[PDB]
RNA sequence: AAUUAGCUCUUGUGUU
């Protein structure tokens, strides 16, 4: 078994390092100086560093040249204990959801509507927004009146709105997001929220 | 270290973070120690 | 072979078979390199959603596929080197496994993720 | 600074190269008038600035050649104008100030004294000062006992080419006390320390008699060689030149685990870490074993006694570096973060194959932010770590009185740490006459470690040595490298810098020619200094900046060259054209520093120490223009100074600064 | 009733 070594490099970037790996030893292999690694870990949250499986330091040190992405780890290398090999290979795991991204990041977003396309999703929302007044906040009711004596970009269709970020209100936000840019599992939600949607 | 700890539990990435651990507390009530790297904000100021 | 690699980091699929991490694009204008003599991957995309799910976790770069102990352990040691998700959480549809299993191929999954 | 030094630095800096790459070479700076803005270029004025909180600095442009190389061989030498760099700050009054060159009624019509002296910055509004720093000498061998150590003896030698940006090498040549007097040397980044047979062997000396030739001029008094008898014992299982570079890899800071890699390293360190003033060419290894062969031969002479140890008081061995040096330590450092930043900018941008356009790769501020920075703090280093260098190089400009500025302008500042129980450097040494004020000094904690010029005091600003060099090489002087080691010993060593080049068999003819040339500034300028040596056959010369001097007028037997001619010329000056500077080119008057002002011979005045009387002297030299010049600005308002005690004197110095008018 | 660090300069102790 060639042993295993953690090569530093830049936090984020550790998805296409390997791919960028892959393309270097498959132009070199036909050259005389062919990449001698045996494999390359990057799981899904060790960042930082990546594992590198090769014969000796020698040769990660050697076919490793080139990368930026790994110059901090070029020149100092540590060794992966035998025993973790398995420590390497092991990966542990009208709804409510949260959002992801974006100004409403981290807040409790009803799922009213469930489209069978797999893309995005209905969900009602409180607007955290100022009404186009400030910017040229607390969750607080939407005021459909305010919003039009304010103006600006809106369109009215009785309870329904649209308007600055092309936001879909209605009565409340109701407006599509993805499945993987909200989280669909580990809400649980108390009676406070309920109230607002042993 | 409390949510690597709760689901990783990588034995290796722990190392490295109790070290860094360590140190913080140290420094905390020891900003001058032999032969460590000094703890400094962004301004490159030792603390107090 | 570079035809394995990728060519962005945008919806990447992985077999059920061979958890090989791939673009759909890919896996539709190329296909599986390993999965084409069984199921026939290139010239469907419904197929290509049935048999691939985005729902994988880590990247390995297997390089040296008679040479590494990671593939023994993966049961990918006879499979092509290239980028190989750790786990892929889902199953192959029944007729596909009933196939592969009247083809002389036997289904095992990728699944090795803890389930809490 | 601004003229010579600036074109230097940026021409010196290595071209930077990166899938093909570019050239990108840098020349021909130009730099205009203070201007700010939006709005038109208007000039605009240091009253303004002082009211306005501006700073009064002046745009930098520089040539660029962006050459990208690729396949095919299609290359574009695109040459771009006047590139923006970032704004240096000018000193008021320079060649570069708007007020250059302008009458009274001329700054009068701009709110500006005609008095004022110049000679200070406008940062942010302030007007701060750069106190002169003062240094040891670089480039020279110096001995020093130290009792605190192993070492009986350690001649120090710190070595600095010019202005490059790597720090300047220190060698220690060192002789333990204890067999016995184990000579060792201590390189630079070299961790630990290594015998100096060793490094001999490893510079390409495998011959025994060759290293000694080259370390001992004398075969008859077997003295010298029965000291580096242990040495030479010791370094035995050492005979060829690559165990030797092994050797010396083995202690580096990066010691390789292959052989090849210590060996490497080894001959790097020494082809380009240690002694860079002699040369960090392709092959320098004949001058350099010839250098230290004379550094262990001074330690050699040193251990017998025969030659006293050098003074660390004495302004001969130190050097007064002003605003120029200052600025060109900085801009050094501030143009290779300029050059760091645009090549990462320029190699992230070539690795998706796009185009950078250099415009937008530059960033303004590196240059002109850290110098505003580093002025206005005082903190001379760099922004992020300013707490590793010095402090305090900058003060704002003390506007109490007109004495109080004047004093503040012509200051020194010894860099000794505060707080230091050390007594002799804050004494007032021999050395010290005619050059610094003997008793203008701070009362406070930091007495004699600040100090102020005399009023005739001058600092020299820096020359090329090439022309000197050109001319000893075409007279009699015999270059180092063809030079039978037999013939040193009845011979006389050149220094020019330091750097011992060639040598010469009589010396007094070409010391009578130097001094001919330097009275008629035809190749020698004034500010270079020749001294001889008559009990070590040596001559020194020397050019560089940061040495201190004086006028002195001269004897040629027993008369003054100043005759009534000159003093009437003279005394109907401003009418036609006759001036000091024509004083000095008929020869009549003439810059000695301290270091030759050794070998001279004073008298204090013409008519009482030249006259026939009890012979004392006889054989003078130069004359003193007036003693009362030895005494600096606040001290030369004192009248009958020469009556109180010097204590009182130094108190009058200290409170004139402080006297409102 | 509106802040802290750092740096520099300066005052008194230089009696005999
Ligand atoms: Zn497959």
């Amino acid at each position: 078994d060639p042993n295993l070594w953690t090569v530093k490099c830049k936090i984020g970037e550790e998805r296409a390092t390997a791919i960028s790996l892959m393309r270097k030893f498959i132009a070199y292999q036909f050259t005389d100086t062919p990449l001698q690694i045996k494999s390359v870990v990057a799981p899904e949250h060790v960042k930082g560093y990546i594992y590198v499986e090769a014969y000796k330091q020698t040769h990660v040190k050697q076919a490793i040249e080139g990368v930026g992405n790994l110059r901090l780890g070029y020149w100092n290398q540590q060794m992966v204990p035998i025993k973790e090999m398995t420590d390497v290979l092991k990966v542990v795991k009208k709804s409510w959801v949260r959002l992801k991204r974006g100004i409403y990041k981290d807040d409790i977003a009803q799922v009213d509507y469930v489209e069978p396309s797999q893309n995005t999703i209905s969900l009602k929302m409180i607007p955290r927004i100022d009404y186009d007044r400030i910017k040229a906040p607390p969750q607080r009711l939407f005021d459909a009146e305010k919003i039009r004596s304010l103006g600006g970009d809106v369109a009215s269709d009785g309870d329904f709105l649209i308007f600055e970020g092309n936001r879909y209100s209605r009565k409340f936000l109701f407006k599509s997001f993805a499945m993987s840019a909200v989280i669909t599992e580990g809400v649980k939600p108390t009676l406070s929220e309920l109230e607002k949607f042993r | 270290l409390r949510r690597n700890e709760q689901n990783g539990a990588a034995a290796h990435v722990i190392a490295e973070d109790v070290k860094l651990l360590q140190f913080h507390v140290a420094t905390m009530v020891d900003n001058e120690l032999p032969g460590l790297p000094r703890a400094m904000q962004k301004s490159g100021r030792p603390l107090k | 072979a570079l035809e394995t690699v990728p060519k962005d980091l945008r919806h990447l699929r992985a077999c059920l078979l061979c958890s090989l991490v791939k673009t759909i694009d890919q896996f539709e204008y190329d296909g599986c390199d390993n999965c084409d003599a069984y199921l026939q991957m290139k010239g469907n995309r419904e197929m290509v959603y049935d048999c691939t799910s985005s729902s994988f976790d880590g990247i390995i770069a297997m390089m040296s596929p008679e040479d590494s102990w990671v593939s023994k352990w993966q049961r990918v040691s006879n499979f092509k080197p290239g980028v190989y998700a750790v786990s892929v959480t889902g199953r192959l549809p029944q007729g596909i496994v009933r196939e592969l299993k009247s083809r002389g191929v036997a289904y095992k999954s990728r699944d090795t993720a803890i389930k809490t | 600074f601004i003229q010579m030094s600036v074109q230097r630095i940026v021409e010196d800096a290595p071209p930077i190269d990166l899938p093909p790459r570019y050239l990108l070479k840098f020349e021909q700076i130009y730099l205009s008038k203070p201007t700010h803005w939006d709005g038109a270029p208007s000039p605009m004025m240091p009253n303004e600035a002082r009211l306005r909180n501006l700073t009064y600095s002046a745009p930098l442009y520089v040539d660029i050649t962006k050459t990208v190389i690729k396949e095919g061989e299609e290359q574009l030498q695109t040459q771009h104008q006047k590139t923006f760099i970032g704004k240096i700050p000018i000193m008021l009054r320079s060649t570069y100030c708007l007020l250059n060159g302008l009458t009274d009624r001329d700054l009068c019509e701009l709110n500006e004294c005609p008095l004022d002296p110049g000679g200070y910055f406008i940062i942010n509004g302030s007007e701060k000062v750069l106190i002169a720093q003062e240094k040891m000498a670089t480039n020279t061998v110096y001995v020093f006992a130290k009792k605190d150590s192993k070492y009986a003896y350690t001649g120090e030698c710190r070595s600095c080419l010019e202005n490059s940006s790597r720090p300047t090498s220190t060698i220690w040549v060192s002789m333990l006390a204890r067999i016995g007097q184990r000579i060792v040397a201590t390189l630079p980044y070299i961790k630990q320390e290594v015998p100096i047979i060793i490094v001999f062997r490893a510079l390409g000396f495998v011959s025994d008699r060759d290293i000694l030739e080259h370390i001992i001029y004398d075969f008859e008094d077997p003295e010298m060689m029965e000291m580096v008898k242990p040495s030479l014992d010791e370094a035995f299982v050492i005979q060829e030149q690559n165990v030797a570079l092994n050797f010396i890899g083995s202690r580096g800071a990066k010691p390789g685990v292959t052989k090849e890699k210590r060996i490497k390293y080894a001959k790097e360190v020494l082809q380009k870490e240690m002694l860079p003033h002699v040369g960090v060419s392709d092959f320098c290894e004949t001058k350099k074993a010839y250098f230290l062969g004379y550094m262990v031969h001074r330690l050699l002479l040193a251990a017998l006694g025969r030659r006293e140890l050098d003074d660390r008081d004495h302004y001969g061995n130190k050097r007064l570096d002003l605003a120029g040096p200052l600025l060109a330590f900085l801009f050094r450092g501030m143009f290779k973060n300029l050059l760091k930043e645009v090549r990462i900018y320029a190699q992230k941008f070539i690795d998706r194959g796009k185009d950078f356009n250099l415009e937008l790769a530059i960033k303004t501020r590196i240059i002109s932010d850290g110098l505003k920075y580093s002025l206005a703090t005082g903190n001379w280093g760099d922004q992020k770590k300013a707490h590793q260098a010095r402090a305090g190089v900058s003060q704002v400009l003390n506007r109490l009185t007109f004495a109080s500025t004047l004093s503040h302008l012509r200051r020194l500042n010894s860099p000794i740490g505060r707080d230091g129980k050390l007594a002799k450097p804050r004494q007032l040494h021999n050395t010290l006459w005619g050059m610094v004020c003997p008793a203008e000094t701070p009362e406070g904690h930091a007495v004699g470690l600040v100090k102020n010029l005399a009023l005739m005091a001058y600092i020299s600003v820096g020359s090329q040595p090439s022309p000197i060099l050109e001319f000893l090489e075409e007279w009699s002087m015999e270059n180092l490298e063809e030079i039978s080691p037999a013939a040193i010993a009845d011979a006389t060593k050149i220094f020019v810098n330091g750097c011992w080049v060639g040598i010469h068999k009589d010396p007094e003819q070409l010391m009578n020619t130097l001094r001919k040339l330097r009275r008629q500034m035809d190749i020698i300028v004034s500010e270079v200094s020749m001294i001889r040596d008559i009990r070590e056959r040596e001559i020194r010369i020397y050019t560089d900046a940061g040495r201190i001097c004086r006028p002195l007028l001269i004897v040629e037997k027993q008369k003054l060259l100043l005759k009534k001619r000159h003093i009437d010329q003279l005394k109907e000056r401003e009418y036609n054209n006759y001036s000091w500077q024509d004083l000095v080119a008929s020869g009549v008057v003439e810059y000695i520093d301290t270091l030759e002002e050794e070998t001279v011979m004073l008298a204090m005045t013409p008519d009482d120490l030249q006259e026939k009387e009890v012979a004392y002297c006889s054989t003078y030299t130069h004359c003193e223009i007036h003693p009362s010049m030895i005494l600096g600005v606040c001290a030369s308002i004192i009248p009958f100074p020469d009556h109180n005690q010097s204590p009182r004197n130094t108190y009058q110095s200290a409170m004139g600064k402080q006297a409102m008018g």
